[PDB]
RNA sequence: AAUUGAAGAGUUUGAUCAUGGCUCAGAUUGAACGCUGGCGGCAGGCCUAACACAUGCAAGUCGAACGGUAACAGGAAGAAGCUUGCUUCUUUGCUGACGAGUGGCGGACGGGUGAGUAAUGUCUGGGAAACUGCCUGAUGGAGGGGGAUAACUACUGGAAACGGUAGCUAAUACCGCAUAACGUCGCAAGACCAAAGAGGGGGACCUUCGGGCCUCUUGCCAUCGGAUGUGCCCAGAUGGGAUUAGCUAGUAGGUGGGGUAACGGCUCACCUAGGCGACGAUCCCUAGCUGGUCUGAGAGGAUGACCAGCCACACUGGAACUGAGACACGGUCCAGACUCCUACGGGAGGCAGCAGUGGGGAAUAUUGCACAAUGGGCGCAAGCCUGAUGCAGCCAUGCCGCGUGUAUGAAGAAGGCCUUCGGGUUGUAAAGUACUUUCAGCGGGGAGGAAGGGAGUAAAGUUAAUACCUUUGCUCAUUGACGUUACCCGCAGAAGAAGCACCGGCUAACUCCGUGCCAGCAGCCGCGGUAAUACGGAGGGUGCAAGCGUUAAUCGGAAUUACUGGGCGUAAAGCGCACGCAGGCGGUUUGUUAAGUCAGAUGUGAAAUCCCCGGGCUCAACCUGGGAACUGCAUCUGAUACUGGCAA
């Protein structure tokens, strides 16, 4: 409706594009891990931990996570591998 | 000091958890009768110690369930 | 952002402002924290016209308040007595 | 708003003489006065218990000319005042400027002063008043203007003052032609013969 | 100083006393209707169709973030009529600025409505497992690069709405890289994580002579605090129905995984078989809740229009996206009903914002003026926007104030009505006479709501700088929608200004005439079938008064649900009689506890409202200062007589 309604609608078509590639990569990554988690693999999953930590701790500082969220996932995931290593 | 309540267990059979009543003694708004009133509040309890018929004081806590906000500290007069 | 502001509370054609600390998203005549002194701009020529607890806005621009242009108006008038 | 019709006939209803006509002459002598308020005057009324408190409380607003809104937020202010409600009630009765014009000679009548109240040529205070029911504090100085002083009414009505019983409360003097209200009047110096109790009893029912 | 507070009557009977219902007298209202209507002040105004909506406004702003120039006005340069001295035209964003665009912030506030919701809500009191844009304090960083994409241009699809394709460009847009903590993870060792510039001014130096460089202001990022706001939990309280007694399988709990900002069946797998319920679950009807309002002596009862706090909703049903914050009133998506446009392929819309229409209804307002004030958004500011708000318009809808004159005046005029025809009454009423001008009308004068903001100085601070900026004084023009304002003065003349109900008893106030169980009246008792104080008219009176009556609704009276504060032999009312569970109550003495109870303290019980003492509007209504109050809840400290717990 004629407005600058129509600026945010657009911008926020074009953030959700940004943010939903960004936000998919990140649940990707995390899937590595706790999917190297799947099989008996230790220094595996922590390779994949070592790839999706900056990337989590990054989008957190972005604005798209919410930081707390991104603690969770590594302290789940910590917690996996010393259930397993 | 902490605010706690003394209450007694109505039920027991609850996978490390108990149900207690507590007896609130409240004069009637209209009648002015001092009236018995209870208030059952489910309670966590870890290694469920206290069993049926007992007395025990009991605290709030974060929610451990859906209602289950409040939990034991100190069992008393277990007597059957 | 708090606020510590006028709000407009007399009758038609003869305000009486209450100058009050508020979140600065409320309405005028809303939701305040604390209410914190007057100004009546006619009253009558009298005595005071308005007073106004100096001690409590001290303590709100310590908190990080932000003041209107009319508060701040009438501290550069009530300065510190006169 | 206020009465405006026969005023003998309001104090013929009543029995008493309700200073309506103070004015020119003496005691009434053409009013016909108890002998027939209507065509049925002549007949006793025989009248009740709510006959004597409305007649009571009729009385008192004819004497000083109030109508029934105005009187009845007189009892509830004389009500929630400290003290004897029928003595508040007169206090507040007597407060009023018409009527303090009317005790201190400038007006024959109390209708009289209301006109001089009425017609901007009372002050109190140096501050003209327009307003009837003006409630005159103790210690005030209520005067007339440069305008109507001097004007024929005024020095016809305080040569009717002497006639009368000089109030205590006030200060008369009507050389300046200035008052001074100074107190507020007992009950046991006004008029001694209304009920007030009946008029009490009348709202409290 | 803050509770000075309580009325009855009519009607059962031949009469009585009691019981008992019905009814009246009071106060109130978002009121409507009937008759009447002068002025002002302050308030209030779709209670019904959460029905459908024409038209106009209700949310924009910033160039001191960026590419840029669509206009407007200048500047520079060129050419021309050339009056060689002024105009016309053209190239240049060069400048003040600015359409469109990117970007930042705001559109989650403000404003509306009460549909749903009987307890995921509200009120009161506690709590822990949290997030928080703007605002503030502290500590520090702010280095070095890259790829794009709008706008723009060129084609092109489409009736339109709206797109597509190919190139060009910027940033405080976006992305890496470096850097790394008193940050995240980890027991540690360690691992890992960010950023953005812009503007004002300037001595010297270096200029690829655009600017580097210095300084100030402002912005960016990280962490820890604060304030505000929000999310979550618990206990108590907050309608009616038992002619609704069983309800519940993610249901109740546990373990582990996932999820959220955060605890949590929030979600999933597995294990246990629980959980709720007669202290009323579940179902059904109704309903936004509160501060409060109305009534009441009070306790209560009814209610929750305006004003303010909270919740919910935004055509209907659902969903998420962006964001600090929404599952978003003037955003997106889907579906549906309706309405509209169409080239028939498809599109568009959402007044429960403010005015306004149509409809519905007994009923409820202007398609107004202004951002001058107060507040909000944006902005360094100027300022722009603001149907919030200030005001104005209409309406007796309420409350309050004032007016329609005042004094005199008996020939007790005339006329009306009654009359025992003597007179009485209307009635000092009118007329006459003498005064006054409120308000309305006419003409002058004229506060206050105006504080700020702008332009020059002077001083101080900062600094390399006597610039720039900030602060404080001083000076100069100014800033009012209301508004021919409030108010003051002058003019002319009583001149423009009184109705409505009632008169048998209750209930204040009476006769005549007309009608004759009719016409009709009525709240109850009841009037009217020929001399009606009850019907209709007249005279007279009574009550209120710019109002007055009727109707609807609430409380009172009603001690007719009785807690305060009732009853049960015969008026209604003792189960047909017992036994007895849960429940209620419990002799007497001592000791302990201190739960009830009592006393004090602290925190809270929002502000307004009610109450008290004051203050300002000429008074009043109204506005307002301080207190009291909010009868409560929680915690701590005590007392221990009574009640309870425990022991004897």
């Amino acid at each position: 409706n004629i407005k600058s309604a129509k600026k945010r609608a657009i911008q926020s078509e074009k953030a959700r594009k940004h943010n939903a590639s960004r936000r998919s990569m990140m649940r990707t990554f995390i899937k590595k891990v706790y999917a190297a988690i799947e099989a008996g693999d230790k220094a595996a999953a922590q390779k994949a931990f070592n790839e999706m930590q900056p990337i989590v701790d990054r989008q957190a500082a972005k604005g798209l996570i919410h930081k707390n969220k991104a603690a969770r996932h590594k302290a789940n995931l910590t917690a996996q591998i010393n259930k397993l290593a | 000091k902490i605010r706690t309540l003394q209450g007694r267990v109505v039920s027991d059979k609850m996978e490390k958890s108990i149900v207690v009543a507590i007896e609130r003694f409240v004069k009637h708004p209209i009648y002015g009768k001092f009236i018995k009133r209870t208030t059952k509040l489910h309670v966590h309890d870890e290694n469920n110690e206290c069993g049926i018929g007992d007395v025990v004081e009991i605290r709030e806590c974060r929610p451990l369930s859906k209602t289950k906000s409040w939990t034991l500290v100190r069992v008393v007069e277990k007597a059957v | 952002m708090v606020t510590i502001r006028l709000a407009r509370h007399g009758a038609k054609k003869r305000p009486f402002y209450q100058v009050v600390v508020a979140d600065s998203r409320n309405a005028r005549n809303g939701r305040f924290i604390e209410r914190v002194g007057f100004f009546n701009p006619i009253a009558s020529e009298k005595e005071e016209g308005t007073r106004l607890d100096l001690d409590r806005i001290a303590h709100w621009v310590g908190q990080g308040a932000t003041i209107s242009d009319r508060v701040a108006a009438l501290i550069k008038e009530v300065n510190k007595a006169a | 708003a206020r009465y405006l019709g026969p005023k003998l006939k309001l104090s013929r209803r009543e029995g008493t003489d309700l200073f309506l006509k103070s004015g020119v002459r003496a005691i009434d002598t053409k009013c016909k006065i108890e002998q027939a308020p209507g065509q049925h005057g002549a007949r006793k009324p025989r009248l009740s218990d709510y006959g004597v408190q409305l007649r009571e409380k009729q009385k008192v607003r004819r004497i000083y000319g109030v109508l029934e809104r105005q009187f009845r937020n007189y009892y509830k202010e004389a009500a929630r005042l400290k003290g004897n409600t029928g003595e508040n009630l007169l206090a507040l009765l007597e407060g009023r400027l018409d009527n303090v014009v009317y005790r201190m000679g400038f007006g024959a009548t109390r209708a009289e002063a209301r006109q001089l109240v009425s017609h901007k040529a009372i002050m109190v205070n140096g501050r003209v008043v327009n307003i009837a029911s003006y409630q005159v504090s103790p210690n005030d100085v209520v005067s007339i203007r440069e305008k109507a002083k001097k004007q024929s009414r005024v020095k016809a009505a305080l040569e009717l003052a002497e006639q009368r019983e000089k109030p205590t409360w006030l200060e008369v003097d009507a050389g300046k032609m200035e008052g001074t209200f100074k107190r507020k009047p007992e009950r046991s110096d006004l008029s001694a013969d209304i009920n007030e109790h009946l008029i009490v009893e009348l709202y409290s029912k």
